[PDB]
Protein backbone atom coordinates (compact mmCIF):
# COMPACT_ATOMS: atom_id res chain seq x y z
CA UNK A 1 0.00 0.00 0.00
CA UNK A 2 2.75 2.38 0.75
CA UNK A 3 4.05 4.61 -1.82
CA UNK A 4 5.79 7.71 -2.46
CA UNK A 5 3.61 10.76 -3.13
CA UNK A 6 6.52 12.91 -4.99
CA UNK A 7 3.91 15.32 -6.50
CA UNK A 8 2.29 16.22 -2.55
CA UNK A 9 5.75 16.33 -1.32
CA UNK A 10 6.77 18.96 -3.94
CA UNK A 11 3.66 21.28 -3.38
CA UNK A 12 4.33 21.25 -0.16
CA UNK A 13 8.14 22.36 0.05
CA UNK A 14 6.75 24.86 -2.87
CA UNK A 15 4.31 26.01 -0.08
CA UNK A 16 6.80 26.08 2.56
CA UNK A 17 8.77 28.42 0.70
CA UNK A 18 10.88 26.46 -1.36
CA UNK A 19 12.56 27.41 -4.71
CA UNK A 20 11.26 25.86 -7.43
CA UNK A 21 12.92 23.15 -9.56
CA UNK A 22 15.31 25.01 -12.15
CA UNK A 23 16.90 24.09 -15.12
CA UNK A 24 13.59 23.83 -17.41
CA UNK A 25 14.59 23.71 -20.57
CA UNK A 26 13.62 26.97 -22.32
CA UNK A 27 13.15 27.21 -26.43
CA UNK A 28 13.36 30.21 -28.54
CA UNK A 29 10.27 30.65 -30.70
CA UNK A 30 8.36 33.19 -32.36
CA UNK A 31 5.49 33.56 -29.46
CA UNK A 32 2.96 33.72 -32.36
CA UNK A 33 1.79 30.01 -31.71
CA UNK A 34 -1.65 28.32 -31.07
CA UNK A 35 -1.01 28.52 -27.42
CA UNK A 36 -1.97 24.97 -26.54
CA UNK A 37 -0.63 23.70 -23.65
CA UNK A 38 1.35 20.32 -24.76
CA UNK A 39 2.49 20.21 -28.33
CA UNK A 40 5.07 18.30 -30.57
CA UNK A 41 6.68 21.71 -31.46
CA UNK A 42 7.18 24.84 -29.27
CA UNK A 43 3.42 27.34 -29.52
CA UNK A 44 3.69 29.62 -27.33
CA UNK A 45 1.22 32.55 -27.76
CA UNK A 46 2.53 36.38 -26.85
CA UNK A 47 1.54 35.44 -23.29
CA UNK A 48 3.80 32.07 -23.04
CA UNK A 49 6.81 30.25 -22.64
CA UNK A 50 7.87 27.05 -24.42
CA UNK A 51 10.29 24.39 -22.55
CA UNK A 52 11.10 21.51 -23.87
CA UNK A 53 8.56 18.71 -21.98
CA UNK A 54 11.09 15.86 -19.88
CA UNK A 55 12.74 18.69 -18.33
CA UNK A 56 9.70 20.07 -16.80
CA UNK A 57 8.13 16.86 -15.40
CA UNK A 58 8.72 16.34 -12.00
CA UNK A 59 8.81 12.50 -12.21
CA UNK A 60 11.40 12.69 -15.26
CA UNK A 61 13.34 15.35 -13.27
CA UNK A 62 13.13 13.21 -9.81
CA UNK A 63 14.09 10.03 -11.41
CA UNK A 64 11.18 8.31 -10.30
CA UNK A 65 8.10 6.32 -12.02
CA UNK A 66 5.72 8.22 -13.37
CA UNK A 67 2.52 7.66 -11.79
CA UNK A 68 0.15 5.75 -14.08
CA UNK A 69 0.04 1.62 -14.95
CA UNK A 70 2.15 2.04 -18.05
CA UNK A 71 4.59 4.44 -16.25
CA UNK A 72 4.17 6.71 -19.79
CA UNK A 73 5.03 10.21 -19.37
CA UNK A 74 2.99 12.78 -21.30
CA UNK A 75 4.93 15.55 -21.55
CA UNK A 76 8.77 13.98 -22.52
CA UNK A 77 9.46 14.42 -26.17
CA UNK A 78 6.95 17.21 -26.25
CA UNK A 79 7.14 21.10 -25.89
CA UNK A 80 4.81 22.69 -22.85
CA UNK A 81 3.33 25.94 -22.88
CA UNK A 82 3.91 28.13 -19.49
CA UNK A 83 2.13 30.80 -18.86
CA UNK A 84 5.13 33.56 -18.80
CA UNK A 85 3.96 34.91 -15.09
CA UNK A 86 4.36 31.42 -13.82
CA UNK A 87 7.64 30.22 -15.89
CA UNK A 88 9.66 30.45 -12.79
CA UNK A 89 8.17 27.33 -11.79
CA UNK A 90 7.59 25.27 -15.28
CA UNK A 91 7.21 21.67 -13.20
CA UNK A 92 4.95 23.37 -10.12
CA UNK A 93 2.59 24.53 -13.27
CA UNK A 94 2.21 21.24 -14.57
CA UNK A 95 2.01 19.48 -11.42
CA UNK A 96 -0.82 22.17 -9.91
CA UNK A 97 -3.20 22.62 -13.98
CA UNK A 98 -5.05 20.48 -16.14
CA UNK A 99 -5.52 20.42 -19.87
CA UNK A 100 -8.91 20.69 -21.43
CA UNK A 101 -9.70 17.66 -23.61
CA UNK A 102 -11.27 19.70 -26.18
CA UNK A 103 -9.76 22.59 -26.99
CA UNK A 104 -5.94 21.80 -25.62
CA UNK A 105 -5.99 24.61 -23.66
CA UNK A 106 -4.62 25.30 -20.05
CA UNK A 107 -8.12 25.40 -18.17
CA UNK A 108 -8.06 28.79 -16.22
CA UNK A 109 -5.28 29.60 -18.89
CA UNK A 110 -6.74 30.03 -22.14
CA UNK A 111 -9.53 26.88 -22.10
CA UNK A 112 -12.76 29.14 -23.00
CA UNK A 113 -15.19 26.14 -23.46
CA UNK A 114 -17.39 27.45 -20.15
CA UNK A 115 -18.26 30.90 -20.54
CA UNK B 1 30.14 42.49 -39.74
CA UNK B 2 26.79 42.18 -41.49
CA UNK B 3 28.24 38.76 -39.96
CA UNK B 4 26.61 39.73 -36.95
CA UNK B 5 22.68 39.21 -38.58
CA UNK B 6 24.39 35.51 -39.35
CA UNK B 7 23.28 32.22 -36.98
CA UNK B 8 27.51 32.78 -37.34
CA UNK B 9 30.68 32.54 -39.19
CA UNK B 10 31.97 29.30 -41.52
CA UNK B 11 35.55 29.28 -42.32
CA UNK B 12 36.24 31.01 -45.47
CA UNK B 13 37.42 28.68 -48.02
CA UNK B 14 40.57 30.57 -48.92
CA UNK B 15 41.66 29.55 -45.38
CA UNK B 16 41.04 25.82 -45.63
CA UNK B 17 43.59 26.44 -48.77
CA UNK B 18 46.74 27.38 -46.70
CA UNK B 19 49.45 25.51 -45.41
CA UNK B 20 49.62 27.36 -41.64
CA UNK B 21 51.86 26.17 -38.49
CA UNK B 22 49.74 25.51 -35.67
CA UNK B 23 50.04 28.53 -33.08
CA UNK B 24 48.15 29.59 -29.83
CA UNK B 25 44.64 30.53 -29.97
CA UNK B 26 44.49 34.10 -28.89
CA UNK B 27 40.99 35.16 -29.63
CA UNK B 28 40.85 39.01 -29.23
CA UNK B 29 37.36 38.37 -28.15
CA UNK B 30 38.07 36.40 -25.19
CA UNK B 31 35.93 36.77 -21.88
CA UNK B 32 33.16 38.58 -23.73
CA UNK B 33 29.83 37.66 -23.74
CA UNK B 34 26.36 37.91 -25.78
CA UNK B 35 23.86 38.98 -24.06
CA UNK B 36 21.20 36.46 -24.33
CA UNK B 37 17.29 36.53 -24.29
CA UNK B 38 16.22 36.88 -21.01
CA UNK B 39 16.27 33.07 -19.93
CA UNK B 40 17.59 31.07 -22.60
CA UNK B 41 20.78 29.23 -21.73
CA UNK B 42 24.07 29.20 -23.89
CA UNK B 43 23.12 25.95 -24.81
CA UNK B 44 19.54 26.31 -26.45
CA UNK B 45 21.38 29.32 -28.23
CA UNK B 46 23.69 27.78 -29.31
CA UNK B 47 22.08 25.05 -31.22
CA UNK B 48 19.95 27.38 -32.38
CA UNK B 49 22.22 28.77 -34.58
CA UNK B 50 24.00 25.57 -35.38
CA UNK B 51 20.83 24.62 -36.81
CA UNK B 52 19.86 27.84 -38.33
CA UNK B 53 23.28 27.15 -40.37
CA UNK B 54 22.36 23.89 -41.30
CA UNK B 55 19.30 25.24 -42.67
CA UNK B 56 21.27 26.79 -44.89
CA UNK B 57 23.24 23.68 -46.80
CA UNK B 58 22.28 20.98 -49.05
CA UNK B 59 21.25 18.42 -46.09
CA UNK B 60 19.28 15.53 -47.08
CA UNK B 61 15.92 14.59 -45.21
CA UNK B 62 13.99 11.75 -46.13
CA UNK B 63 10.66 10.43 -44.62
CA UNK B 64 11.59 8.52 -40.86
CA UNK B 65 14.70 10.57 -40.81
CA UNK B 66 17.19 8.91 -38.35
CA UNK B 67 19.22 11.36 -36.13
CA UNK B 68 21.97 10.70 -33.36
CA UNK B 69 23.34 12.87 -30.93
CA UNK B 70 26.21 12.22 -29.05
CA UNK B 71 27.51 14.07 -25.61
CA UNK B 72 23.74 15.27 -25.20
CA UNK B 73 23.67 15.26 -21.38
CA UNK B 74 24.41 18.12 -19.23
CA UNK B 75 26.11 19.20 -15.49
CA UNK B 76 22.07 20.38 -14.93
CA UNK B 77 20.98 16.65 -15.82
CA UNK B 78 18.45 17.50 -18.73
CA UNK B 79 19.60 17.87 -22.63
CA UNK B 80 19.01 21.38 -24.01
CA UNK B 81 20.70 20.46 -27.11
CA UNK B 82 18.36 17.63 -27.84
CA UNK B 83 15.33 19.61 -27.29
CA UNK B 84 16.67 22.06 -30.21
CA UNK B 85 17.63 19.20 -32.52
CA UNK B 86 13.72 17.72 -31.46
CA UNK B 87 12.50 21.55 -32.27
CA UNK B 88 14.09 22.04 -35.71
CA UNK B 89 13.91 18.08 -37.01
CA UNK B 90 10.53 17.35 -39.16
CA UNK B 91 7.95 15.64 -36.50
CA UNK B 92 8.32 11.75 -37.08
CA UNK B 93 12.10 12.20 -37.12
CA UNK B 94 13.43 9.51 -35.18
CA UNK B 95 16.21 10.92 -32.61
CA UNK B 96 18.09 9.09 -30.75
CA UNK B 97 21.27 10.70 -27.91
CA UNK B 98 23.05 9.60 -25.58
CA UNK B 99 26.23 10.69 -22.99
CA UNK B 100 28.43 9.69 -20.30
CA UNK B 101 26.17 10.47 -17.62
CA UNK B 102 22.72 10.14 -16.75
CA UNK B 103 19.87 12.65 -18.21
CA UNK B 104 16.58 13.16 -18.86
CA UNK B 105 15.72 13.67 -22.89
CA UNK B 106 13.24 14.45 -24.98
CA UNK B 107 14.72 11.83 -27.52
CA UNK B 108 12.78 9.03 -28.45
CA UNK B 109 15.50 6.98 -27.10
CA UNK B 110 18.86 7.82 -24.56
CA UNK B 111 21.70 5.59 -24.04
CA UNK B 112 24.23 6.45 -21.14
CA UNK B 113 27.28 5.17 -21.29
CA UNK B 114 31.03 5.91 -22.88
CA UNK B 115 30.16 6.04 -26.46
CA UNK B 116 32.87 3.48 -27.16
CA UNK B 117 30.07 1.61 -25.83
CA UNK B 118 27.25 2.32 -28.21
CA UNK B 119 26.42 0.12 -31.62
CA UNK B 120 23.63 0.62 -33.57
CA UNK B 121 22.15 -1.65 -36.25
CA UNK B 122 20.81 0.76 -38.52
CA UNK B 123 22.53 3.64 -40.45
CA UNK B 124 22.07 7.56 -39.82
CA UNK B 125 21.11 10.44 -41.40
CA UNK B 126 22.77 13.20 -39.70
CA UNK B 127 25.38 12.57 -37.00
CA UNK B 128 25.63 15.50 -33.81
CA UNK B 129 28.37 15.91 -31.58
CA UNK B 130 28.60 18.01 -28.57
CA UNK B 131 31.00 15.56 -26.80
CA UNK B 132 34.42 17.40 -24.81
CA UNK B 133 36.45 16.79 -22.34
CA UNK B 134 38.04 19.87 -20.65
CA UNK B 135 41.02 18.20 -19.65
CA UNK B 136 41.88 18.95 -22.91
CA UNK B 137 42.25 22.46 -22.33
CA UNK B 138 45.98 22.71 -20.99
CA UNK B 139 47.74 25.36 -22.85
CA UNK B 140 50.63 24.27 -20.97
CA UNK B 141 51.80 21.08 -23.54
CA UNK B 142 51.76 20.77 -27.03
CA UNK B 143 48.17 20.63 -28.78
CA UNK B 144 48.58 17.22 -30.47
CA UNK B 145 45.30 15.06 -32.10
CA UNK B 146 43.66 13.73 -29.73
CA UNK B 147 41.87 10.24 -29.67
CA UNK B 148 39.20 9.20 -26.98
CA UNK B 149 35.84 9.56 -28.48
CA UNK B 150 37.03 11.39 -31.95
CA UNK B 151 38.45 7.98 -32.41
CA UNK B 152 34.80 6.46 -31.82
CA UNK B 153 33.45 8.90 -34.13
CA UNK B 154 35.53 8.81 -36.88
CA UNK B 155 34.89 4.91 -36.86
CA UNK B 156 30.83 5.88 -36.53
CA UNK B 157 31.17 8.15 -39.23
CA UNK B 158 32.80 5.53 -41.35
CA UNK B 159 30.67 2.21 -40.88
CA UNK B 160 27.19 3.95 -40.01
CA UNK B 161 26.74 7.13 -41.56
CA UNK B 162 24.12 6.63 -44.62
CA UNK B 163 26.13 8.11 -47.85
CA UNK B 164 24.18 11.45 -48.33
CA UNK B 165 24.30 12.54 -44.84
CA UNK B 166 25.71 14.90 -42.84
CA UNK B 167 27.77 15.52 -39.66
CA UNK B 168 28.48 17.79 -37.46
CA UNK B 169 31.08 17.59 -34.69
CA UNK B 170 32.11 19.85 -31.95
CA UNK B 171 35.88 20.56 -31.61
CA UNK B 172 37.71 23.32 -29.83
CA UNK B 173 41.35 24.44 -30.02
CA UNK B 174 42.56 21.56 -28.00
CA UNK B 175 39.89 19.18 -28.72
CA UNK B 176 40.27 18.16 -32.09
CA UNK B 177 41.46 14.80 -34.05
CA UNK B 178 43.19 15.25 -37.51
CA UNK B 179 41.63 12.31 -38.90
CA UNK B 180 38.29 13.78 -38.71
CA UNK B 181 39.28 16.52 -40.61
CA UNK B 182 41.05 14.34 -42.82
CA UNK B 183 37.01 12.48 -43.14
CA UNK B 184 36.02 15.60 -44.14
CA UNK B 185 37.05 15.37 -47.21
CA UNK B 186 34.83 12.35 -47.87
CA UNK B 187 31.89 14.61 -47.76
CA UNK B 188 30.93 16.94 -51.22
CA UNK B 189 31.77 19.90 -49.07
CA UNK B 190 32.58 20.55 -45.36
CA UNK B 191 33.48 23.70 -42.91
CA UNK B 192 34.56 24.52 -39.71
CA UNK B 193 30.82 27.01 -38.08
CA UNK B 194 31.65 28.85 -35.24
CA UNK B 195 28.21 30.09 -33.53
CA UNK B 196 27.94 34.06 -32.90
CA UNK B 197 26.57 33.37 -29.16
CA UNK B 198 29.68 31.44 -28.68
CA UNK B 199 32.69 33.17 -30.80
CA UNK B 200 34.28 34.36 -28.33
CA UNK B 201 35.38 30.52 -27.88
CA UNK B 202 37.73 28.28 -30.06
CA UNK B 203 35.07 26.06 -30.23
CA UNK B 204 33.66 24.86 -33.42
CA UNK B 205 31.29 22.72 -35.16
CA UNK B 206 32.91 21.00 -38.09
CA UNK B 207 30.18 19.53 -40.84
CA UNK B 208 30.52 17.24 -43.15
CA UNK B 209 28.05 18.04 -46.03
CA UNK B 210 26.82 14.84 -47.93
CA UNK B 211 28.84 11.99 -47.77
CA UNK B 212 30.14 10.00 -50.16
CA UNK B 213 31.53 7.15 -48.64
CA UNK B 214 35.61 8.30 -50.46
CA UNK B 215 37.72 10.44 -50.57
CA UNK B 216 36.77 13.37 -52.97
CA UNK B 217 39.89 15.45 -50.84
CA UNK B 218 43.14 14.55 -49.57
CA UNK B 219 43.12 16.49 -46.73
CA UNK B 220 45.98 16.68 -44.28
CA UNK B 221 44.66 17.13 -40.61
CA UNK B 222 46.80 18.70 -38.42
CA UNK B 223 47.80 21.22 -41.53
CA UNK B 224 43.79 21.80 -41.20
CA UNK B 225 43.79 22.42 -37.77
CA UNK B 226 46.56 24.70 -38.10
CA UNK B 227 44.54 26.52 -40.99
CA UNK B 228 41.21 26.75 -38.19
CA UNK B 229 42.99 28.42 -35.90
CA UNK B 230 44.77 31.05 -38.13
CA UNK B 231 41.63 32.04 -38.98
CA UNK B 232 39.85 32.11 -35.61
CA UNK B 233 43.33 33.95 -34.85
CA UNK B 234 43.01 36.36 -37.62
CA UNK B 235 39.28 37.02 -37.72
CA UNK B 236 37.17 38.60 -34.62
CA UNK B 237 33.98 37.50 -34.79
CA UNK B 238 31.59 39.88 -32.82
CA UNK B 239 29.23 38.14 -30.41
CA UNK B 240 25.76 38.03 -31.20
CA UNK B 241 22.56 36.83 -30.70
CA UNK B 242 20.46 38.18 -33.04
CA UNK B 243 19.67 35.34 -35.38
CA UNK B 244 17.77 34.14 -32.00
CA UNK B 245 15.13 36.73 -32.19
CA UNK B 246 14.14 35.44 -35.79
CA UNK B 247 12.54 31.83 -35.66
CA UNK B 248 9.85 31.83 -38.42
CA UNK B 249 11.88 30.03 -40.68
CA UNK B 250 13.87 27.92 -38.08
CA UNK B 251 12.23 24.34 -38.71
CA UNK B 252 14.64 21.96 -41.22
CA UNK B 253 12.54 21.86 -44.74
CA UNK B 254 11.28 17.76 -44.77
CA UNK B 255 12.37 17.47 -48.47
CA UNK B 256 11.11 13.70 -48.77
CA UNK B 257 14.54 13.08 -49.56
CA UNK B 258 14.33 9.27 -51.97
CA UNK B 259 16.18 6.88 -49.88
CA UNK B 260 17.70 3.69 -51.97
CA UNK B 261 19.64 0.59 -50.90
CA UNK B 262 22.37 0.12 -53.04
CA UNK B 263 25.84 -2.11 -53.09
CA UNK B 264 29.29 -0.84 -53.43
CA UNK B 265 29.22 -1.57 -57.28
CA UNK B 266 26.58 0.40 -57.94
CA UNK B 267 27.64 3.54 -56.92
CA UNK B 268 28.59 5.56 -60.24
CA UNK B 269 29.54 9.00 -60.87
CA UNK B 270 25.68 9.95 -61.48
CA UNK B 271 25.17 8.99 -57.91
CA UNK B 272 27.78 10.32 -56.83
CA UNK B 273 26.19 13.45 -57.63
CA UNK B 274 23.18 13.31 -56.53
CA UNK B 275 24.81 12.12 -53.40
CA UNK B 276 26.58 15.35 -53.52
CA UNK B 277 23.26 17.56 -54.01
CA UNK B 278 21.58 17.01 -51.04
CA UNK B 279 19.13 14.64 -53.33
CA UNK B 280 19.83 11.20 -52.21
CA UNK B 281 20.43 8.72 -49.27
CA UNK B 282 22.02 5.59 -49.34
CA UNK B 283 20.84 2.96 -46.62
CA UNK B 284 18.48 0.13 -45.73
CA UNK B 285 15.38 1.18 -44.45
CA UNK B 286 14.64 -1.38 -41.81
CA UNK B 287 14.03 -0.91 -38.11
CA UNK B 288 16.57 1.48 -35.84
CA UNK B 289 17.85 -0.91 -33.42
CA UNK B 290 20.66 0.33 -30.54
CA UNK B 291 22.48 -0.89 -27.42
CA UNK B 292 24.96 0.09 -24.78
CA UNK B 293 27.32 -2.43 -23.93
CA UNK B 294 27.56 -3.20 -20.28
CA UNK B 295 30.98 -4.44 -18.43
CA UNK B 296 30.40 -6.75 -16.00
CA UNK B 297 32.55 -6.59 -12.96
CA UNK B 298 32.62 -6.90 -9.12
N1 LIG C 1 33.70 9.75 -24.38
C1 LIG C 1 32.48 10.26 -24.10
N2 LIG C 1 31.39 9.46 -24.21
C2 LIG C 1 30.16 9.95 -23.94
N3 LIG C 1 29.97 11.23 -23.57
C3 LIG C 1 31.03 12.06 -23.44
C4 LIG C 1 32.31 11.59 -23.71
N4 LIG C 1 33.16 12.63 -23.51
C5 LIG C 1 32.42 13.71 -23.12
N5 LIG C 1 31.12 13.36 -23.09
C6 LIG C 1 29.97 14.22 -22.70
O1 LIG C 1 29.83 15.39 -23.52
C7 LIG C 1 29.63 16.57 -22.73
C8 LIG C 1 30.89 17.42 -22.85
S1 LIG C 1 30.77 18.97 -22.01
C9 LIG C 1 31.98 19.14 -20.74
C10 LIG C 1 32.06 20.60 -20.39
C11 LIG C 1 33.28 21.26 -20.37
C12 LIG C 1 33.36 22.61 -20.07
C13 LIG C 1 32.20 23.32 -19.79
C14 LIG C 1 30.97 22.66 -19.81
C15 LIG C 1 29.71 23.42 -19.50
O2 LIG C 1 28.77 23.37 -20.32
O3 LIG C 1 29.65 24.06 -18.44
C16 LIG C 1 30.90 21.31 -20.12
C17 LIG C 1 29.43 16.07 -21.30
O4 LIG C 1 28.04 15.89 -21.02
C18 LIG C 1 30.14 14.73 -21.28
O5 LIG C 1 29.55 13.83 -20.33
ZN1 LIG D 1 8.15 12.45 -17.33
ZN1 LIG E 1 -11.38 23.95 -23.44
Amino acid sequence: AFAVDAAKAYKDYLASGGQPITNCVKMLCTHTGTGQAITVTPEANMDQESFGGASCCLYCRCHIDHPNPKGFCDLKGKYVQIPTTCANDPVGFTLKNTVCTVCGMWKGYGCSCDQ
Amino acid sequence: SSQAWQPGVAMPNLYKMQRMLLEKCDLQNYGDSATLPKGIMMNVAKYTQLCQYLNTLTLAVPYNMRVIHFGAGSDKGVAPGTAVLRQWLPTGTLLVDSDLNDFVSDADSTLIGDCATVHTANKWDLIISDMYDPKTKNVTKENDSKEGFFTYICGFIQQKLALGGSVAIKITEHSWNADLYKLMGHFAWWTAFVTNVNASSSEAFLIGCNYLGKPREQIDGYVMHANYIFWRNTNPIQLSSYSLFDMSKFPLKLRGTAVMSLKEGQINDMILSLLSKGRLIIRENNRVVISSDVLVNN
